[PDB]
């Protein structure tokens, strides 16, 4: 009994199955409104054995995350790679509020810090289809039948609704590497100005949080007199009580499907349909150093544009793929005229964003303003400005994508125009974002 | 005297034109920007159109060594609906009184006017910037 | 004398903060908006941050019947980049001279600074609006 | 039971196999993003016995390391030789950031210190093929089949991807000498100016850390009033609880393969393909005391150059061997123009480095600056300067390799040019590096 | 007087040429480096090209025993852009006034200009180094 | 007097630190950048390290209306090599003489020191830039 490790548990079918069942190792994680929670339905077939390693080195590990909607992911002890893989789903399904404490302005920064006092027993691994090894996991026939039924529906909207239901039941990600044992976790969030030395702030917060967990007090004070609110989680207490204490790898559930079906499912999950159209120069505005362009002609019914651009060739039109439903975050948001001494739109839904300042008088009841839309926060990434103009009153930024080596993070080069100094007062925050290419489906025939 | 001076910067922050009308200085003189000696006439502004995002500067001051301030009035009107009155502005930077006057009167809900920079305690009336919007 | 006054409106139109330092009024006094009697202290603005799209008003004036005028200086520095100086401003509305002075000096290619509204010919120095924008 | 040593454990097959399994002695260590962790797949065949020695001398041992990305290796109680063998893999797979507390400038020096309070039981040895003895370890047939399958693919890129997957799964090194028992470890990092006496600083930190482990406090104060952040690891609890407490020798997994396959695998693991091209003198620059040379003619598509040099004969072009993928550090990085008052490149990816200053105006959108690339930190080693010129304003450094006796550390003699005093302000840090010869594959025919 | 002096060093820290135009000293004289007694003409600098990494020195001072400082202007121009005006520089180190003036004006977003070393409080204007970069 | 002034900019263009020592203004005073009235203590610079690619500005001036110039010395020493002396600098902008003095002395074969901008003929000593580089 004493001295048993994960090897003794795994060799025993009864203990191995108890470990599998008590930890939901056969189930996906639903990245939904309540945070990462396991699905109640088995995603994979029960294996005959588990690949495991032994590790008993207890210690305190601290991690930091800068993404906005990843608080609950940090509270579940996901590592950086797992958080990165899971962030899109959480962001899409999260509940947005204009009174969130998280700040990500160009002058102010926010970050989550987590300290785990770990008593490990080892690590368990699952083989994904992408790796060519022969012990790959097998998807449960129920899930495969669900995917086939979803893809067999007549209309694209029906298929997308079926897939959305399917992934709300079975989950969005599957944990491929998990750590077993016990853990005492402390979590906090800190906001600080970007002018401060980031390394010192991180070290101070780490020292405070590690001291809090080590001596384990809902409020802590660091060396720099930083007032931190700490959330504590207990996952300690014998092999009967071992639990998952950390996730070091997750794979999107769609990535487990065979390639011909995987591509179709991934395409059908794109929130928007895209279309390129011709542009037209905006009359007037000769004082500006650049020409302003809007989509030419009437916008086709059901399609929307994203803002004024400096691109004289083409403009992007987007159409939502899923209908509006209560409890679901729409891909696009309407805009409303401001309150006073401004003619700029404001997003109706909190935390949404549009890409361009409006060059004119925005009216949400008449075209072309009736079809201008903002974007869900998971659709966009920060861009980079390039200024044109000799004076403050006439300067305009053109926003360009931030170049990245990996195509997964590529954004459209729409050349959205942002006026440097808007006349009046009470104007909205200035857009500084670009649209992700992975969110838009082209040439779908719809 | 030149110590009694006012600069009125009408700045159109909207998208519809606004017109100046009935610009009359009963005391003092209108002059060029930064040059109190280069007098100008009210005709240089009467009926001028301030396009959206444009600024129009009116400089007034008392006559040199005259023991008299600068007093005047004008109207902002909407040319889109037959020169309807948007606002009536009256300014008084007196030589013989310590209180300057800057009064904006009239009313039409189609327009919003916000002015700033005026000085009323003592001395000159100062530089007044008037932002106008049609909403 | 209150007849010698200046209003400096620092309007941060950029996206990053700008800090005020070394605000020193050699002559006259700093007071509250529209009330030259309600004197204030330079500490009210020293080391203050003007956040993006925020306006900060500094009012300076001569002391009552003092025959002194007002004069002062202050620096705008970048809170990022280790308080590197952005600009140095000197203002002077003298009682004994008809010429007012408003000089902005210093070089910082990372910032664009524009100003307007000052009066130099005679009388008070007026209302000066300063727009700052970090490129 | 009492008085049992490693000999008693090794004699009993049940206890011997429990020791082997609970310590992952048949598995390689994956030097990945999370640090050195054992693979879940057995690399070698289970032996019928273990070569061991007995040692029960408890004591405190302190070690120091000056390499940058070796923190987690030190936390695992690797000795100097093991850290040296494992450093390339950890460096290649590490997560880079610009906020790292480690500093290695020419005026500042950072080092990791680790103190282990050891309760040993003995040491276990494994015979490698290069030793020549008859009880060599035998590679598991699964690993050999995986290597054969990787090498049997059609295109070189496919082979390299297969090898990358294989080594990410099985691991990069195998521990051939491990110490068994219990340990309490304390680890810290210290940065100090190079002007200080290194011996005194090392002795002060060692005394502080040894006092910390002895009598066992997240922060320690030394005699010289140094504030040290200390991380504590507990690996001590009977033979059923004995664990690996130190690694004295590791051999690269590729070094276990037979020679004809070993050479091929090692060649296919080189991050870059190399080529020699002709050079042309840069026009102008008559003020400088040396001639500046650049690759002559158009650079072939997919190939990149590394910077201006004083070599009038030839220039080196490099091509990455692995396609870019998310979660993998590219061998090369793109450069972007500086923010202000400087026309010098800046590395896009943090902690990367280029070898020369740009003698002209650098634009990343047009040639030849469009094909100029930086290097991953594991690709380069510090060089030495040779100054030319009688004045500060015209002086230029020529970078030369630091002569070494071992071919494993040789660097290319590219004669990279560095401007001693760059005009303007806001310039990037002066390069000082040279490219390792082991990273570049020549005459591959690809 | 020789006590009123200025040294202007134009240093091209860029990669394209810059030109000097309209170099006019309204007061005082231009002289050789470190020798105020050796006068030179503005022709020695008019139209001259400052190549990248090159420094050009302009030395100005008042006439010896003259009770008159030095004052002048010049323009930095882009020879590769049809001699387009880049910046306008004006300097004044006066004899009878305790304030020196160093003003850089104009607008050309294709060029960045830094300068340092000027002294405006009292005495000579000093040695001013100007770094020019066409970005 | 304030008319006698000097600005010394130490610019470490090398890759090794350089330390200031023995700074002393035998005459006059040290003040802040661009403000001769804000006197500063020599301790603010004593023992300070000028990191590579960093600039350190030392401003010295005669006391206001003092009829005495400014004078001082300091040393640049190598923080490595046990604070071995790199150079000894002595500056003198006198009030009673038309000749200024700026002398750099000392031998240290492993350091390149260059300086420029000094004015010796008459008036203030000017702005002196010093570049230091450890070979
Ligand atoms: C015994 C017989 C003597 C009879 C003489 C009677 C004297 C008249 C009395 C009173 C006049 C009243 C002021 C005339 C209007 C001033 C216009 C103006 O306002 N004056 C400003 C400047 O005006 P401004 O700025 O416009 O100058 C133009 C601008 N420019 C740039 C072109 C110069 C100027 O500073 C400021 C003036 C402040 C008022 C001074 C009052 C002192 C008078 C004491 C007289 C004592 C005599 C005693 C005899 C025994
Ligand atoms: C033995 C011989 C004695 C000779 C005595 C003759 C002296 C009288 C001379 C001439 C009349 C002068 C008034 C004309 C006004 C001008 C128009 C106006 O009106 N000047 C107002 C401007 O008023 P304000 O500018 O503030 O407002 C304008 C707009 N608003 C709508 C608001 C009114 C302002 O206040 C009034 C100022 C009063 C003037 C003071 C200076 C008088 C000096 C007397 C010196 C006497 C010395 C001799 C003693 C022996
Ligand atoms: C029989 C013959 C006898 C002759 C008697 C002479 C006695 C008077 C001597 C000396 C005046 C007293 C010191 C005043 C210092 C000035 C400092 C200042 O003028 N102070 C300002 C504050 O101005 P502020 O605060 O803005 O800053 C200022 C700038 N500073 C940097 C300095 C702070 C403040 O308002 C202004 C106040 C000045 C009021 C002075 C009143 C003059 C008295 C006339 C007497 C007429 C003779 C009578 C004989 C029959
Ligand atoms: C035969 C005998 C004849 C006697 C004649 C004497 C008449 C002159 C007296 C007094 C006039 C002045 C009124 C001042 C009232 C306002 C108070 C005020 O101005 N005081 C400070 C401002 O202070 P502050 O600006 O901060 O706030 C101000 C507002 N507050 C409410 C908040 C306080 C400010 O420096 C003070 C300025 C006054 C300085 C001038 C003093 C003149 C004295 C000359 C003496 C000549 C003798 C001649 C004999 C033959
Ligand atoms: C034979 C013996 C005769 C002796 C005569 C000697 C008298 C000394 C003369 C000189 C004093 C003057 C000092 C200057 C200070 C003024 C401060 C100020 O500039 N004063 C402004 C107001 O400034 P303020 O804005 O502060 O107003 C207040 C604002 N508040 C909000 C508080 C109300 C106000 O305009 C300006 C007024 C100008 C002063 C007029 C002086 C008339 C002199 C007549 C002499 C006639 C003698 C002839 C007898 C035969
Ligand atoms: C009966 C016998 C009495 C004999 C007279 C004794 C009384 C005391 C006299 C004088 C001392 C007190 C001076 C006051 C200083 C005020 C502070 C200041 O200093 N006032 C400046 C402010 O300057 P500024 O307004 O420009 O502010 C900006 C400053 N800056 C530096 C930036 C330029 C600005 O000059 C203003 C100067 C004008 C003051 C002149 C007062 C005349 C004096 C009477 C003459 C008539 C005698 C008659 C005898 C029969
Ligand atoms: C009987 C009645 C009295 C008769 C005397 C009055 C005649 C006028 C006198 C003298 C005018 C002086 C011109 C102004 C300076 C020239 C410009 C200059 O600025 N002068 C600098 C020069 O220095 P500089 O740099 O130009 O040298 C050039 C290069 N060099 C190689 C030569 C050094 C030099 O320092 C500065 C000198 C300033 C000293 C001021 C002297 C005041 C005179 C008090 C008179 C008292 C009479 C008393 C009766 C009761
Ligand atoms: C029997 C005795 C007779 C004595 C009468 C003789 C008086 C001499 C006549 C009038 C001087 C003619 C000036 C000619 C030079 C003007 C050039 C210039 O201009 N001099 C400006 C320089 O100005 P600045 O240097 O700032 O120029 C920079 C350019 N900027 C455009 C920016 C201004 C500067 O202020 C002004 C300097 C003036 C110097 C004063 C010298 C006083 C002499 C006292 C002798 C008195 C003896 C008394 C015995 C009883
Ligand atoms: C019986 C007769 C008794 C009287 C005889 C006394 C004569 C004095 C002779 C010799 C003085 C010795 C030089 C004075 C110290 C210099 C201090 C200084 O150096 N003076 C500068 C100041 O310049 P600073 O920069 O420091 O300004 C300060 C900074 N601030 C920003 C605040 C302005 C200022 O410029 C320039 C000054 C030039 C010299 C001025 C003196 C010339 C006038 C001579 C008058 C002769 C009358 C003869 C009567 C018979
Ligand atoms: C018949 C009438 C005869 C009257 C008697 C004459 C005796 C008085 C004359 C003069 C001697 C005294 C020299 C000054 C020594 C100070 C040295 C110094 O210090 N002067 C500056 C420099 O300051 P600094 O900081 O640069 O010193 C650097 C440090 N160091 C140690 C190296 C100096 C520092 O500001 C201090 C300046 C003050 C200067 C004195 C001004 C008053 C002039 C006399 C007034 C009384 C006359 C009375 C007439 C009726
Ligand atoms: C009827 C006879 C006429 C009498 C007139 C005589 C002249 C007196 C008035 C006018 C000059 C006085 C102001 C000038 C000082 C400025 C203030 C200061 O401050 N001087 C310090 C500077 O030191 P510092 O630069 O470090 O501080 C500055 C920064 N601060 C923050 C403090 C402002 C430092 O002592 C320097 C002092 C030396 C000044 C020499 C002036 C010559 C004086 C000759 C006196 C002869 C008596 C004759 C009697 C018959
Ligand atoms: C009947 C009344 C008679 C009065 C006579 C007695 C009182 C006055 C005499 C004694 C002057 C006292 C000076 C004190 C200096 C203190 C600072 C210093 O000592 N200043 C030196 C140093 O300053 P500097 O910067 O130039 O040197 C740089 C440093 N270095 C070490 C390198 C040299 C440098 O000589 C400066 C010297 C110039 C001094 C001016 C002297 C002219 C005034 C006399 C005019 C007489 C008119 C009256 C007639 C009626």
């Amino acid at each position: 009994q004493a001295g048993d490790t994960l090897n003794d548990v795994i060799q025993d079918p009864t203990r191995r199955n108890k470990l599998i069942n008590d930890n939901n190792l056969l189930k996906g994680i639903i990245m939904g409104r309540d945070g990462p929670v396991p699905s109640s339905r088995e995603l994979i077939v029960r294996p005959d054995t588990l690949r495991a390693i032994i590790n008993n080195r207890a210690t305190i590990e601290t991690t930091t995350m800068e993404a906005e909607f990843t608080e609950t992911l940090m509270e579940s002890n996901y590592n950086s790679a797992s958080v990165k893989v899971s962030a899109p789903f959480i962001t899409a399904n999260s509940e947005y509020s204009e009174s969130s404490s998280f700040k990500n302005t160009e002058t102010e920064k926010s970050m989550y810090t987590s300290s785990r006092y770990l008593f490990p027993q080892g690590r368990i691994d699952f083989t994904t289809p992408d790796s060519g090894f022969d012990d790959v996991i097998k998807l449960s026939p129920q899930f495969t039948s669900g995917v086939q039924a979803a893809l067999a529906k007549a209309t694209g909207t029906e298929k997308r609704e079926a897939l959305q239901n399917l992934f709300q039941e079975y989950g969005h990600v599957f944990r491929t590497k998990v750590h077993i044992g016990g853990v005492l976790s402390a979590h906090t969030m800190e906001t600080f100005s970007r002018s401060e030395n980031e390394t010192e702030v991180k070290q101070d917060v780490k020292a405070g949080l590690e001291g809090a967990v080590k001596g384990w007090q809902g409020t802590i004070t660091t060396s720099q007199n930083r007032k931190l609110n700490v959330k504590y989680i207990v996952n300690v207490v014998q092999s009967e009580h071992w639990r998952v204490i950390e996730v070091t790898e997750v794979t999107a559930v769609a990535d487990l499907l065979p390639q011909p079906i995987r591509g179709q499912v991934k395409d059908l999950l794109k929130p928007l349909l895209g279309k390129w159209v011709d542009v037209e120069k905006v009359p007037g505005l000769e004082s500006l150093p650049v020409s302003v362009y809007r989509p030419k002609g009437a916008i086709p019914a059901g399609w929307f544009w994203l803002g004024d651009t400096a691109d004289a060739s083409k403009a992007l039109l987007v159409k939502p793929t899923l209908p509006a439903r209560s409890g679901r975050n729409p891909a696009l948001t309407s805009l409303h005229q401001g309150s006073g001494m401004t003619e700029q739109p404001f997003v109706d839904l909190p935390q949404y964003q549009y890409l361009s300042t409006y060059f004119g008088s925005f009216a949400h009841d008449t075209p072309p303003g009736s079809t201008l839309r903002g974007l869900r926060p998971d659709h966009v990434l920060p861009g980079r400005y390039e200024m044109h103009g000799d004076t403050i009153s006439t300067a305009v930024y053109v926003t360009r994508p931030v170049d990245v080596p990996f195509p997964e993070d590529e954004c459209f080069d729409l050349k959205s125009l942002v006026r440097v100094k808007l006349p009046g007062s009470g104007n909205p925050p200035k857009p500084r974002s670009a649209l992700k290419k992975s969110m838009v489906l082209f040439d779908s025939g719809e | 005297a030149y110590a009694q001076w006012v600069i009125i910067i009408i700045h159109n922050v909207g998208s519809q034109d606004v017109k100046i009308k009935n610009l009359k200085a009963s005391w003092g003189k209108l002059h060029a920007d930064g040059d109190k000696d280069a007098e100008v006439s009210a005709s240089n502004y009467e009926g001028k159109i301030v396009k959206p995002d444009e600024k129009l500067q009116i400089n007034a001051s008392g006559r040199s060594d005259a023991a008299a301030g600068t007093t005047g009035t004008f109207d902002l009107v909407d040319p889109a609906d037959g020169d309807k009155q948007v606002r009536h502005f009256y300014w008084d930077s007196p030589w013989g009184s310590k209180t300057n006057t800057w009064t904006v009167s009239g009313s039409n809900t189609k327009w919003m006017i916000e002015y700033s920079g005026q000085n009323l305690d003592s001395g000159a009336l100062g530089t007044i910037t008037v932002d106008t919007l049609k909403k």
